[PDB]
């Protein structure tokens, strides 16, 4: 009987955290998540799929919140960190994508911590 | 810095360059080597303003911004032949036709 | 990874400064791993940007509006040199000295719609010249054939 | 320097450095050719189909080309007014410059 949806509170927390990450703008007003919403296709960037074993984007993450694939905030965190580490591994230190994904990890941890400080 | 000029008299145009710091007299020495008239037989002008020998081209108003390779400044030229002083006369160039309809 | 003119998938970061010292809006063009041209964000006249690229990555620069060829460090192609002790590599984009013929064709093309070229009162051979618009593909071919012939 | 004289259809005479005129392939070919008496080069060219407003503009191009070719000084645009564009295009085509 595991068709069971997550409690509305858990879905509300997951979506609040992911919205903060997605809506985040730097001091110059640039939305750091733009490039990370949708992965390049296998035909657009095959080198990405040759290197990255578990590709993920914010579209597949939002999809995984809706279809209750994450059963805890820790499951959500694991995938956001996977997205960011994939971006870092492919693009390497020095690239803007690498730098943007570092900030997004930090924005995720602050949002996750805000939810923690609101329950207890 | 370099200044780019057109020295004009009647239907003759000399294309030359000189430094902004160089004098009107040194420009007359350049015209001398080309047209074989010494500086004392030459009068140089900026529009209708006679140019003084001791002045630099920059002091006359010829700068890198107003006297460019692609858009040189005009220096008017009149010759003095002993007691004779010709009037400054520069013949205008021809005119392009009216701009075609397909270019408006 | 097939043509002579292409980027190498080096995976070696290289910081570059793109500086537009031309009166044109500049289109930076990256040649991918298959030698296919990729448009990058444009640079307004007088603007510079510190960008991230990689060793062995090939660039060319064009007028964004007309695709007229531009120079980078006095040449047609840019591949960053060795990034020594963190120092960025400078890419100075400027106008070439176009021939008077090419410059005239540029001005006429900017004033006349292509459907009106043949209404102009000029020698017939000049209609094909106006129609032979600048294109990065023909330039890649010329630059490829230059390198291939040079390999003797 | 050595100078040459270029004469427009309407009789205007343009005196330019020989090196600057050599920018034109057509002029280069005309000057290289034998001259009068014992001279092996030419120093005067007559253009029966190029008027003075166009020829003056061509000479400005020669100055621009020699000044900016292989330079590290930032290169400005060579400006061409819409009204002279077609005649200038025809002159550049004929002159091979
Ligand atoms: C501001 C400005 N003004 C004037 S020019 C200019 C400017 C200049 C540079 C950049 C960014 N830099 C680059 O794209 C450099 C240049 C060249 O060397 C190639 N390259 C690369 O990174 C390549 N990388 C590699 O070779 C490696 F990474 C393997 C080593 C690719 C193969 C193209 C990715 C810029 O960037 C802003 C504009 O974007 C340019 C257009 O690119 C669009 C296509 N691209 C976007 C990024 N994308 C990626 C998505 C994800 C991703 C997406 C979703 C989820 C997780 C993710 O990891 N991860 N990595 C990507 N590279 C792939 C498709 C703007």
């Amino acid at each position: 009987e595991k068709l069971s949806p997550n409690p509305p509170k858990l879905t509300k927390q997951m979506n609040a955290i992911i919205d903060t990450v997605i809506n985040y703008k730097d001091s110059s007003g640039r939305q750091l998540s733009e490039v990370f919403i949708q992965l390049p296709s296998r035909k657009e960037l095959p080198e990405y799929y040759e290197l990255i074993r578990k590709p993920v984007d914010f579209k597949k993450i939002k999809e995984r919140i809706r279809n209750h694939k994450y059963r805890s905030l820790g499951d959500l965190e694991k995938d956001v960190m996977l997205l960011c580490h994939n971006a870092q591994t492919f693009n390497l230190e020095g690239s803007q994508i690498y730098e943007d994904s570092i900030v997004l990890q930090s924005v995720f941890k602050s949002a996750r911590q805000k939810i923690a400080k609101e329950e207890e | 810095m370099d200044v780019f000029l057109m020295i004009r008299r009647h239907k003759t145009t000399i294309f030359t360059d000189a430094k902004e710091s160089s004098t009107v007299f040194e420009l007359k020495r350049i015209v001398e080597g080309i047209l074989k008239r010494p500086p004392d037989e030459q009068r140089l002008y900026k529009d209708d303003q006679l140019l003084d020998d001791g002045k630099t081209l920059g002091e006359c108003g010829f700068t890198s911004q107003t006297a460019r390779p692609q858009a040189p400044a005009t220096v008017g030229l009149a010759f003095r032949a002993d007691d004779t002083f010709e009037a400054l006369c520069i013949e205008p160039f021809s005119s392009p036709p009216e701009l075609p309809d397909v270019m408006k | 990874p097939r043509p002579v003119l292409r980027s190498v998938n080096s995976r070696e970061p290289s910081q570059v400064i793109f500086c537009n010292r031309s009166p044109r809006v500049v289109l930076p063009v990256w040649l991918n791993f298959d030698g296919e041209p990729q448009p990058y964000p444009t640079l307004p006249p007088g603007t510079g940007r510190r960008i991230h690229s990689y060793r062995g990555h090939l660039w060319l620069f064009r007028d964004a509006g007309t695709h007229d060829g531009l120079l980078v460090n006095q040449t047609e192609l840019f591949v960053p040199s060795l990034n020594v002790d963190g120092q960025p590599i400078f890419a100075n984009i400027t106008l070439p000295v176009y021939t008077l013929k090419e410059r005239c064709l540029q001005v006429v093309r900017s004033l006349v719609k292509p459907e009106n070229y043949r209404r102009l009162d000029i020698v017939r051979s000049l209609y094909e010249d106006l129609e032979d618009h600048p294109n990065v593909q023909k330039d890649l071919e010329r630059l490829t054939q230059e390198r291939i012939a040079h390999q003797r | 320097m050595m100078y040459v004289k270029l004469i427009s259809s309407d009789g205007h005479e343009f005196i330019v450095k020989r090196e600057h005129a050599l920018t034109s392939g057509t002029i280069k070919a005309m000057l290289s050719g034998p001259g009068q008496f014992a001279e092996n080069e030419t120093n005067e060219v007559n253009f029966r189909e190029i008027p003075s407003h166009v020829l003056s503009k061509v000479c400005m191009y020669f100055t621009y080309k020699v000044r900016y070719t292989n330079s590290s000084t930032e290169i400005p645009e060579f400006p061409i007014a819409p009204e002279i564009a077609l005649e200038l295009l025809m002159a550049a085509n004929f002159l091979d410059c």
